[PDB]
């Protein structure tokens, strides 16, 4: 939402280089938040669930999936010193 | 033989391969469609 | 979503022709458009899902003094795209003139091919830089095209008229169409006829095919440059996300070419990224400082690896900055294509926006100025004292892109609060 | 750290073409740069690791009346090193004069080679001594480069001009080029011409080659002397630590070379350091007395070895002490390089502070004198006039080397308190 709202559109030029300062931080924090957490800990999760052959860690090893990406970006504690930045540069 | 049967039929990994694709190319087209409100509003909109 | 892709001048149908040919041969399909068992994909971004089971891409042919159109007619590739649209030089005024007068129906085969496609995302123009067929008419229908279209984007694939060459009007061709360039167009694409020269004398020892092997290289770069788009990933399935980070403001829309690999007739993204950043593998040869990078990789990418080049590439400081702001090089990753030749398995492309393109501007401006302060130049052509006798077009062209040349020099400073 | 080696003069050409080819095949590389499978080493002391996989010499090419610089340019040993940098006699003031008139764009040659590597620790200049392509240009960037880094090393390996020799004007090219040496430099490696002279036809039975294997002499040293930075040791991977021992202070700079194996077309250390240590064993040939030796190894050397060899050279005392203070032959152990012809498995060089080139000094000073006295030998170059019409470079150069010479006997003494 942020992105879109960001890349829609189409002072005089000055207004531009406000759009760069901001497009670039919310592109940069996008990328990480895809390629070094749901796609790295994604790729090493597949090679671990094609090798087990039982019943009950196959529970184990999703839990400890989700669990360190809900970590990676953050959910579990301490979201009024991470959480809050994110919400207020949607604001902006 | 149990975990061979469950990837031949019942496969856990078609319902992982639609799981991580419900969320992040066309679930973007979707909610930009939104930008330019209401829980029916969105049933037919997702199904298009 | 859906590129309606437009080709114009023989240079700009070569290029078209061979660029639609390099798609043929990627994707899974026949010169006739026969479907293949091999084809995450998309086969609707530059074609149409036409009504033979053929994926006929949605092209416009325009010819003039057609001679290489003819033998695009007679050729198997003729079987994948002709929606039946053709319809009738050396210099700019000529074909802007001639451009002029039948607008109408070209413009009808425009909004043909617009209602033909369920959704547009831009225009993206073949186009040669004063190549004399090109020109004119390039920048005349890039006149149409932006301003009865101004929801869309516009997309202008150019040459830099430079082929160590008589035509001497060719300054004030390049002039103008640089005029309309900068004013009618969102985004462009601008290469060096001789640099890739360069670079293909360099490679093999060929002297007398060049327009040939140069037509190569620039479809495989813009096929390099639209496979995020034909390939879906997360970012740059639309062509104006892929513009936006580069592109600071409307005036500083000009974008370097490069690819890392100069060779497809082991490797890591580490080394084609330092590989990448020098300037002589760049396709385009005081402070000189690029706005923007974006850089797009396509291979049997370990994820690890784009993250510590980028650590290397940062300590190492190979990339020219922006002063006013943070603005850099990005990594994106993109699928590997099918039924693609197996050499440089891990193979890279950039796109950057940079200030070193002014030196060249401002050479060919130094050009105009001394067949322009001669007086001896202009050889009075007709077409160009009819479409204007007192020739102040090119004094406003010369205002244009003097001004383009202060806001690169502007840009290029600590302040971009002063303007130009 | 790092090393920039420049090379002027035909002569300076031929020694650093010879040490680049002796590198070329000392490392493992091909002379296009291609990467071998064989290469504890360093590739980037001589070498940029550079942009098209191959380790590119950082080499400055200069030529002035290039005959065999044309014979360098097409060669296998030109897809080595080549940033492409080559920009345009028989006397000293010509070269100094055509030095002095286009300094500004070889300092800028100078510049980006000095921003091309990360690191530098010293320039290494490839120099002959009245070589007339070398000399006056030679002289002449030895003080723009002294003064304009203050904070790096000059190096010069230079030949004493004595060849069984018509040019008269030799001695005061050859005066002049000294006081330059003297006073813009941090350290000077001398070497004789006539020594090598008798060697080479000791060792072979050549009288007209001697040119080319005096050069395969030199280059032998200068890659002897830099092994052990391109190999990593334990200490002189910097050239200032290897520079700091044998100069005791900046007038006594000029070091004696030897080498114990004038062979390389079982042994042990014992041998090769009383083998070493004789004045016919040098490649350079009252009291006369050392002020410091070092000697390096590299070999299969037993480390008990070279302790009692030390203990031998002791109590024979076959080496020439110093009388104000403690400053003796240092042993250093070296790594044998790989691909290197397997003659003389046990190998060493040594670098010497000796007051005996205050002899070769003094008779070029009386060769000077002569002429000088005999006013019939300057011959009236017109460069010589029009570069000092009062010739009192010639008198302040003398003065210079006499107190040189003063202070080389005044070091001689068992009191240094009594300078000169």
């Amino acid at each position: 939402w942020a992105k879109y709202s960001l890349d829609v559109l189409l002072q005089i030029h000055r207004m531009f280089l406000l759009r760069v300062k901001l497009m670039h931080f919310v592109n940069s924090l996008h990328n990480y938040i895809m390629t070094r957490i749901l796609h790295s800990t994604g790729l090493e999760f597949q090679h671990q669930v094609e090798e087990a052959k039982d019943l009950d860690q196959l529970i184990k090893i999703h839990y400890r999936y989700l669990s360190t990406i809900h970590d990676r970006c953050l959910l579990r504690e301490k979201v009024s010193f991470v959480k809050e930045a994110i919400m207020k540069v949607l604001n902006l | 033989n149990l975990m061979q049967t469950l990837k031949k039929d019942y496969r856990l990994v078609e319902y992982l391969q639609a799981m991580r694709n419900f969320f992040l190319d066309t679930m973007y087209d979707f909610y930009t469609s939104i930008f330019d409100q209401n829980v029916s509003f969105l049933n037919v909109q997702l199904q298009e | 979503r859906e590129i309606i892709t437009l080709q114009l001048g023989q240079c700009g149908n070569q290029i078209g022709f061979e660029f639609w040919k390099q798609l043929c041969a990627e994707h899974g399909i026949s010169p006739e458009g026969i479907v293949e068992e091999f084809a995450t994909d998309r086969k609707d971004v530059f074609f149409y899902q036409a009504d033979d089971e053929h994926y006929i891409p949605r092209a416009v042919l325009l010819d003039l003094e057609p001679r290489v159109i003819h033998s695009i007619l007679n050729s198997p590739y003729a079987k994948l795209y002709n929606p039946e649209n053709i319809y009738l030089g050396n210099n700019w005024a000529s074909g802007f003139s001639q451009g002029e007068k039948i607008h109408e129906d070209i413009f009808d085969i425009i909004d043909r091919e617009a209602d033909g496609s369920d959704s547009l995302e831009g225009f993206v123009l073949c186009h040669s830089i004063a190549g004399g067929t090109g020109s004119g008419l390039g920048s005349y229908l890039l006149e149409r095209l932006n301003d009865r279209y101004p929801k869309k984007l516009v997309q202008t694939y150019s040459v830099f008229p430079n082929q160590d060459e008589d035509v001497v009007v060719q300054p004030y061709n390049s002039l103008l169409t640089l005029k309309r360039l900068t004013q009618n167009a969102d985004c462009v694409v601008v290469l060096d006829n001789t640099a890739l020269n360069r670079i293909a004398t360099d490679r093999l020892h060929i002297q007398n095919p060049s327009f040939s092997q140069i037509n190569q290289l620039v479809s495989t770069i813009m096929s390099a440059s639209t496979t995020t788009l034909r390939y879906p990933g997360y970012m740059n399935n639309d062509l104006i996300g892929l513009i936006a980070s580069l592109i600071p403001t409307p005036r500083l829309h000009f974008l370097m070419t490069g690819y890392t690999p100069l060779t497809t007739d082991k490797t890591t993204v580490l080394d084609v990224m330092r590989r990448l950043l020098q300037p002589k593998n760049v396709m385009v040869s005081t402070n000189h400082c690029y706005i923007a990078i974006l850089n797009i990789i396509q291979g049997e990418v370990d994820p690890t690896q784009v993250h510590k080049s980028l650590q290397r590439i940062r300590e190492r400081k190979l990339a020219n900055f922006i002063p006013w702001g943070p603005a850099s090089i990005q990594v994106a990753l993109s699928r590997k294509s099918p039924y693609l030749p197996s050499a440089h398995r891990v193979s890279g492309l950039m796109m950057a926006n940079h200030t070193s393109i002014s030196s060249l501007f401002e050479r060919t401006c130094r050009q105009y100025d001394k067949l322009r302060k001669r007086e001896a130049f202009l050889e009075q052509f007709r077409k160009e004292d009819m479409f204007k006798d007192n020739f102040d077009e090119m004094d406003t062209s010369r205002e244009i892109v003097q001004q383009l040349i202060d806001e690169y020099h502007a840009a290029t400073r600590p302040d971009y609060i002063s303007w130009g």
